């Protein structure tokens, strides 16, 4: 993983010169996909998340994230009218900064179990990032960055 | 973007070789660098894959294992093989060309090469001399059905005109890749895939690939060269 | 489709049977499932058998005083009271319902019956 | 650290609970105090188009580790990366 | 045991309204693995054996009406009576089949305003 | 716990000489029992799961595996019909590597909460040995140690 | 190292999943990605057989130390083996 | 979270660390600080709330509990207040006496938190939720570094 | 570390499992293995009433920091602590 | 218990006022410090919050922020308050609290001292001069709710007797301060808080003011003469 | 699988015995070491234990606890105690036992070593007199019911030939070991057990001793004679 230590007033990927004083010095941040510059309404979002099927959602935490000018929240349900999204774990609870949210509804069939990002990125549930969408539940769409802060 | 790889060079069968290929527009540590083998009146021969990420790994076909090294340098952002002992058999131009590593996009840009001394996919017609301006219809067979738990089968078509790099046509089974004419239409039964060519013209005759992604090996189809006649 | 016999009248402190004969599908691996709708409070699940196996699963509070039978000869499943009291009057009703492996035999649901009511003199 | 982006946001606003302020004043039993929501501080960082407008472009890059990384392991929610970033660089150094 | 009960023990509501009956499970019934909960609601109409109206909570049963809605997750499940008719009125009964002994809600009897 | 070190070909348990570089050598292997001198039938091999209960079952990762000639999926019935093995917890998965599946069901007389080991290995599971037998999924039973590799 | 074990099997054939061999084409992105099967590097070690005997002891000295361990802790699926080892190994040589 | 290292400095060159095992963590019971332990005046400590998640730490040594509380209430509807006891938690192993709670009627929320803010112990794992058919002890845990 | 609580008590009658060494004799097997709430040690300090209710007014004083610290993570379970300790501590001492 | 503070000390604008807290009788750390600024006749507003507890965390007030910066140190147990760029109006009477950093118990003990250079809450009766044996109420309203989850309102109330630092009567919503006369009662609906004096008394003279615990900043209302 | 224990150590009150005791054909460091003394009356007692793994963990009688020490040799392979504060009481013939620390699969083999200076369980004849060519039976019963949760019973019988080391018979209920003929059944569930000899040969004669593995301290019966 690219490890990013700060300059006084730049960054760099990765030396005794670099010095870190305890754990709270390592910060992860979360920025969104918004930030990219990518677009963000529901017709072009929508054609970004994917159905899968045999292989398992792993989960990340991270430190530090972004206000999300657009958050979404996904209600999809195959015409028999089962939830083909799983259920939100506990410990997973909404995006804590939006300024609005898309409660998105489809019909369309899930033909995998899952359903994953199709740019790679991660899917932003309070304090932690997975590559899964939950129910219910309110996230954006962002990637995960390791950062050292200055003493 | 732009792909440029070594100049002509002929070899002793006890000399190595060694062969750079240079890159130039894009973020070289993210894409796949894969190199392959065009050796005429056998096709393509996929050599292998380079992966420019920190770790720097790397694959190689079966048959070429032990042989064959490749090697990244980001400070050029570039990539060499080295061989071992270039027999006569080798004598086919090397082929360098670019995946994106975040999915099976398909081969994007190509080079050219000179070096001078498993998913089987046969693709049911050899060849379809034809007139211009008249549509026509080409398939390859593979053993194993290619479909994806996705949906996406992973299928690639390209397209060699004589004596230049190859030129990608489908990707992700049927979308069509930037650049290529709408006329044409690729489909996929996820055993046997076909492709429509709307109208036949001078520029598209040619030899005819498809290539799988789903699993290494990524061996490629026998190729049809349509000409006109 | 399962069927059942008629109402039964008992007298209390005796043993009453209600046969259910499961007709259609395979007798051999199926839930037989045995549950009291007491008139107006609801459902409970008194228990259920497997005929494969032969010994019922009884629920904790029907332990005691229920016993169950499957039987291939006839395909029927028979349902015995050890004892009856009054307030054992309600609909007994023999489906094919199944848990999580806890007792899955088949699919986890079946078609029910018609029902037999048994009531205490 | 080439931003490739098509566009970059030139600016960030970061909410963070790691403060050690939170509920400054207020209360800490969990009984009393703030709700859910109400743990976050929050900044306006947009110091240089250095930090950010390359912090995005880091991102970029390490989605493909941090893809690798989850897709190997085994452990359904990951909060030791970061104590393994850590104790991987504390024990280069000192690797006797 | 996983003993089960219906907060709205005798709702009624209007022709065309949106009807909600929730149940709240002593224990999750929701399988960890395999995202399936296992719970089911019990559609029936007096003078008749029950029919299973949805299963796994959230599948719909074949002839069902589409108008039959369910959700819920752990242990609030929720059934949406979406469009409410003059032939709904029943009563309905909640089931869980995680583990037994098979327990039913006390149940809700739903009728015309 | 013992830890092993390597010096060309040899294996130290746990000198100052002895280093390592980074994290990523330490490896945890788990080796199968079918080269342990271990009868793998079936009624050889069943008598060694017995069944207990009011002890909590435990989980490790292990890294790496080796091959498994034999591998056992259990299905254990009760005398009733009803099923005694516990149902597989979440990331939880068959064996990934077995040549030779034992399908082993019928097993009447099971009485006890969980079945654990009577000799004391680990069932492999999918890199979690475990120390408990859990329902539907196919494992090896096995052992796991600790290693740090050459540089 | 010496056997007790009745017999050794002078060579494993091993799969790991750390290693980067199982994706080095195909995708990183999950969504175009191998299935939970596809993420094994196969490996073979007919030489050195004297270690793999001298593994399979550790194996069974080790099992007891294993026990012993899981059975004191109340965290059911322990992934801090390896992390424990790490800090005690350091901290033993730089920890005063 | 200040440390314990020994008399007793809380945290220097002069005290080392020598061993992992030498940190540890201490589940002091309140019993110790003299608070009332009758049924009515405990049942005061513990209030209803909604909208925190339940946190739950790991100590490793605990202190005799002269009584345990078994808290078992019910909602009026009969709904079960406490949520259910999720995995890994038994009862804390050596208390005396079981103070056992039939049930107090309404509850206002979903998990009960302990007002003077103290966690309750279980075996071997602090929470801040009170959990449901569990025996627990109220008390606080503690960070050492022995020697 | 001067205790403000009302009652000091110099009895500390103290039960735990880290010693490793709780299950001498009967198995270490999990299956012949003694019983889950078997596997203690127990002991009485005697040392000082002073350290006894010096750890207990220590407890009050580190409860607000470890309630803090539950509040911003979001793990449920937090195992790993000491590890946190072994890492700051060190890592100030011979880091960089 | 008992809190002391810097004297009045005089100064001219363009500089700096230093003042101290000094505490005794409690555990330093365990308690939030409260610096809180009278000008005459213009109520009390929130200096700010300062925690000794740990690594010291200060929080000032929005609209004295830059301002202003308060530290403690633990050798002699005393929180110090630093104000620079002294406007005109500055001048006013300080105090500082001792509230409870577990539960808000409201400011039970207050300083003596001065200096010569959200949820807006309201007070609906401005003041009620009765003559004494005459039960009397006080009105204050916030514009959000200040019901909280676990059913507990915050509100607290205070008397500001003449000439003297503020005295705590009720705390979290209807409970009663130890030493305080059981006169003293209110009810808090969460919307709009009242006081109950059964009787009042001559030492009941004196302005009282409502507290709102929920958000910072801790606004203060205008407070009611009784 | 050949265990020796030290010579005559013969002292004098008051003196230290240090006793030692060698391991051959097995693993050192898997099976534990039991330590048992054997006074001139028929009695047994159990010394002490120790397990050779890692770092040497030990556990002593509440008897005899913190007079005696006990001490591994890594390399050397044997186990070796010392007494110090002697006693006449304490003359007797110490023995050692190899017990398998995974499961109580009871002990194989015992040493001799001569010195001169809870689980309540009862046998029921205590002295038996026999004749060739006939079954006997003995009975053993504890305090405590034996059934551990596996559904097994911690329950050992061993005989003691005429002035020679003990030797085990039956382990956990009804599993002899090899070497023991067929003659020698043991049946029993829960609180009570019996050894029931089939025909007691004119061979086998001498003392039976009953034991528990259930619960630390580990206690010995009294003992019968056949
Ligand atoms: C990091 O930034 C790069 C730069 O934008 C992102 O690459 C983008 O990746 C997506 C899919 O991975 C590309 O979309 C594809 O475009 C081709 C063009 O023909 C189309 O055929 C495909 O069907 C697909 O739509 C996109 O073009 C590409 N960006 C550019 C400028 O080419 C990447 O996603 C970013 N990574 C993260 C983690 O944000
Ligand atoms: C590590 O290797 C040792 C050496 O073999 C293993 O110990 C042996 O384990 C077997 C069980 O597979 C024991 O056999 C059993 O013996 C009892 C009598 O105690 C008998 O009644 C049973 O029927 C069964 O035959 C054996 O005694 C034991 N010791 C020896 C010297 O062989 C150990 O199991 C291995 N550890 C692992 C984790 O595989
Ligand atoms: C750690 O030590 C502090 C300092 O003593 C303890 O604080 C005590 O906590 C009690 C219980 O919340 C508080 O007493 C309160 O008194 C008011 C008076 O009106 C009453 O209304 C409340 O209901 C409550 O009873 C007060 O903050 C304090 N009391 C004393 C005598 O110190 C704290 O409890 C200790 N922590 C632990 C975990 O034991």
């Amino acid at each position: 993983i690219p490890l990013g230590v700060i300059h006084n007033s730049t960054l760099q990927v990765s030396v005794c010169r670099d010095k870190l004083s305890s754990t709270n010095q390592l910060r992860s941040v979360g920025l969104n996909l918004e930030g990219n510059g990518v677009a963000t309404d529901v017709p072009s979002a929508t054609k970004r998340w994917g159905f899968r099927s045999g292989v398992p959602p792993k989960v990340v935490n991270y430190e530090a994230g972004e206000w999300a000018e657009n958050c979404y929240n996904l209600e999809i349900k195959k015409p028999d009218g089962s939830e083909c999204l799983p259920a939100a774990p506990d410990g997973i609870r909404g995006f804590p900064r939006c300024r609005y949210v898309h409660k998105v509804s489809g019909t369309g069939p899930c033909a995998g179990d899952f359903a994953f990002h199709k740019e790679g990125a991660f899917f932003l549930y309070d304090r932690l990032a997975s590559t899964v969408i939950y129910r219910g539940t309110t996230f954006a769409e962002g990637v995960v960055a390791f950062l050292i802060l200055p003493q | 973007v732009q792909l440029v790889q070594s100049g002509a060079e002929v070899k002793k069968p006890g000399a190595s070789v060694k062969v750079s290929c240079r890159t130039s527009g894009y973020t070289f540590s993210s894409y796949n660098i894969h190199w392959v083998r065009q050796a005429p009146g056998q096709g393509l021969e996929w050599m292998g894959v380079i992966n420019p990420y920190g770790r720097s790994t790397t694959l190689y076909a079966r048959r070429f294992r032990d042989r064959v090294t490749m090697t990244r340098d980001t400070s050029t952002s570039t990539v060499y093989m080295e061989l071992s002992s270039l027999r006569s058999e080798d004598t086919a131009v090397y082929f360098c060309g670019r995946l994106y590593s975040g999915a099976p996009y398909g081969l994007d840009v190509w080079g050219q090469g000179s070096t001078v001394t498993d998913i089987v996919m046969t693709q049911s017609p050899l060849s379809l001399p034809v007139t211009p301006g008249e549509p026509a219809s080409i398939s390859c067979r593979s053993s194993q059905s290619l479909l994806h738990s996705n949906g996406y089968n992973y299928v690639d078509w390209y397209l060699q005109k004589p004596g230049q790099s190859p030129q990608l046509l489908i990707y992700l089974g049927s979308s069509r890749a930037s650049g290529v004419p709408d006329r044409f239409s690729g489909s996929g039964s996820g055993t046997d895939f076909t492709l429509k060519i709307s109208r036949v013209e001078t520029e598209d005759v040619g030899i005819y690939y498809c290539m799988q992604g789903l699993q290494t090996p990524l061996t490629f189809g026998g190729g049809t060269k349509v000409e006109i006649k | 489709q399962l069927v059942q016999s008629g109402a039964e009248v008992k007298k209390p402190g005796s043993s009453v049977k209600v046969a259910c004969k499961v007709s259609g599908g395979t007798f051999s691996s199926y839930t037989i499932s045995w549950v009291r709708q007491a008139p107006g409070q609801g459902l409970e699940w008194m228990g259920g058998i497997i005929p494969s196996f032969g010994v019922g699963h009884y629920s904790q509070k029907f332990r005691d005083r229920v016993t169950l039978t499957a039987d291939k000869s006839t395909t029927t499943a028979f349902l015995e009271l050890s004892s009856v009291r009054s307030e054992d009057t309600a609909l007994y009703y023999c489906a094919i319902l199944g848990t999580f492996n806890w007792k899955s035999g088949g699919n986890y649901f079946g078609p029910w019956g018609q029902g037999t009511l048994v009531t205490v003199s | 650290i080439v931003n490739a982006q098509p566009k970059c946001n030139p600016n960030l606003h970061y909410w963070t609970t790691q403060d050690e302020g939170a509920a400054i004043g207020l209360a800490w039993i969990p009984y009393f105090g703030p709700a859910a929501e109400g743990i976050y501080t929050e900044g306006l960082m947009h110091n240089q188009d250095g930090l950010i407008c390359g912090l995005r472009q880091l991102a970029n890059e390490t989605t493909q580790a941090l893809q690798l990384f989850l897709r190997a392991t085994t452990e359904l929610r990951t909060f030791s990366i970061l104590n393994r970033k850590a104790i991987d660089f504390l024990l280069q150094r000192w690797g006797g | 045991d996983i003993v089960l009960t219906q907060s709205p023990d005798s709702l009624a509501a209007s022709l065309g309204e949106r009807a909600t009956i929730s149940c709240k499970s002593s224990h999750s019934v929701l399988y960890s693995s395999n995202n399936k909960d296992f719970f089911a609601w019990y559609q029936q109409k007096p003078g008749q054996p029950p029919k299973l109206l949805i299963s796994w909570a959230s599948t719909r049963e074949s002839g069902v009406p589409v108008r039959f809605n369910g959700g819920g997750s752990g242990t609030h499940f929720t059934l949406t009576i979406s469009s409410l008719q003059a032939e709904d009125v029943a009563v309905y009964y909640c089931q869980q089949y995680f583990s037994s002994p098979i327990t039913f809600g006390q149940g809700t009897r739903l009728e015309i305003k």
